This record gives C-alpha cells, sequence and structure tokens, in this order.
C-alpha cells in the first residue's frame, strides 16, 4: 500500500491492436564540436 | 606532431653498427600515422622491456 514497483512490464500479445504492438525506434543524433570530423560521407566516384 | 588536434607519427629504420653514440648520417622520414583524435598532450614518456 502506498509503495509500489518503479518498473512495469508491457504486456505484448500478438492479439492485441497496433496502439500495443512493439515498435522499435532508434534516435540518430549528431554532434560535430571543434574536434576533426571522423564519420564523413560517401562521396560516391564515378567512371575515369 | 599535433597539428589542430590531429596526431602526425612519422617514422624511419635504419641499419647502423655504433654503439657509442648516434651515428651521423642523413635520413628521411615518410609520413605513416596521421590520427585525428583530437587530445591536448603536453607530456609524453616510454617504456621498455
Amino acid at each position: 500500500f502506498n509503495c509500489y514497483f518503479p518498473l512495469q512490464s508491457y504486456g505484448f500479445q500478438p492479439t492485441n491492436g497496433v496502439g500495443y504492438q512493439p515498435y522499435r525506434v532508434v534516435v540518430l543524433s549528431f554532434e560535430l564540436l571543434h574536434a576533426p570530423a571522423t564519420v564523413c560521407g560517401p562521396k560516391k566516384s564515378t567512371n575515369l | 606532431k599535433n597539428i589542430d588536434g590531429y596526431f602526425k607519427i612519422y617514422s624511419k629504420h635504419t641499419p647502423i653498427n655504433l654503439v657509442r653514440d648516434l651515428p651521423q648520417g642523413f635520413s628521411a622520414l615518410e609520413p605513416l600515422v596521421d590520427l585525428p583524435i583530437g587530445i591536448n598532450i603536453t607530456r609524453f614518456q616510454t617504456l621498455l622491456a
């Protein structure tokens, strides 16, 4: 009483609606400081 | 050397026959390593076996 668990479980079932289905989400956050860039564009090349 | 956070390492190996001091001569160092790390380095140290 008055002391509940901090975490609760997801009730994932294949018979539930779309709003209750698990969704995998990935957030790509790009940081650019004064340091030299090390993840750069591919810069596709052409024929010679 | 350190240029704008880029660490540049050049090296050159040669065969010599002398144990007293440095053999006088001329030898160039080709560009070997270039690391874009960006760490401010003021001191260093070596480690032998």
